């Protein structure tokens, strides 16, 4: 049963007025927001002072595939493609 | 043959980590006679250790290599705090065995 995207917590980020601060990206608590800069789905717990954000899905090219990546747009529309004609 | 007869060899994959970019890896498989094969199964292995020296494994990913240039690629998507990125890629050609395929381990450095 694999798993496409992969998950990870930043411990220790900044809590200001109610908000994680996570790389110049502001997200207040409680609350998923899709991020440009990580290209990642954050959502922040300031009690804890933690934010775990999801990542876009590793790509294994297949015969005639190829990738489309962008860097501009928010997630998802940052990640990497798999793209394969059809 | 001798050992394998597969050469791994990474070609347009700089060995460092630049952030918020996703990272991408091609692989080029030759023969003996420096030739390129395409065709071939290759398996990549993954795993990253952070600022707190903590460590996580990627699934592995497959791609086989084209036959119009003997490339297999991959992009891999890395946390924020990722410092060091020590993968292994790997042959799974049909006709050779475990002990004679190709294996070559590399390792990526983020900016220090």
């Amino acid at each position: 049963v694999q798993e496409r995207g992969h998950t990870y917590v930043t411990k220790n980020v900044t809590v200001e007025d109610g908000a994680c601060v996570y790389l110049r990206n502001v997200i207040p608590n409680g609350e998923t927001k899709a991020l440009n800069n990580p290209c990642v789905l954050s959502t922040c717990y300031a009690a804890d002072r933690k934010v775990n954000s999801t990542l876009c899905p590793n790509i294994g090219v297949d015969e005639g595939c190829h990738v489309e990546w962008t860097p501009d747009g928010v997630y998802p529309n940052c990640c990497p493609k798999h793209v394969c004609p059809s | 043959m001798v050992l394998s007869p597969y050469k791994l060899n990474l070609v347009a994959t700089p060995l460092f980590l630049k952030p918020g970019i996703p990272y991408p890896i091609k692989v080029q498989v030759k023969d003996s006679l420096d030739q390129l094969v395409g065709g071939v199964p290759v398996t990549l292995n993954a795993q990253t250790i952070d600022v707190n020296q903590e460590t996580s494994d990627l699934d592995p990913s497959k791609s086989v290599t084209r036959v119009d240039d003997g490339v297999a690629s991959f992009v891999l998507n890395l946390p924020s705090g990722v410092t060091v990125l020590e993968f292994n890629v790997k042959t799974d050609a049909p006709d050779l065995p475990e002990e004679n395929q190709a294996r070559e381990g590399y390792r990526a450095i983020a900016y220090s």
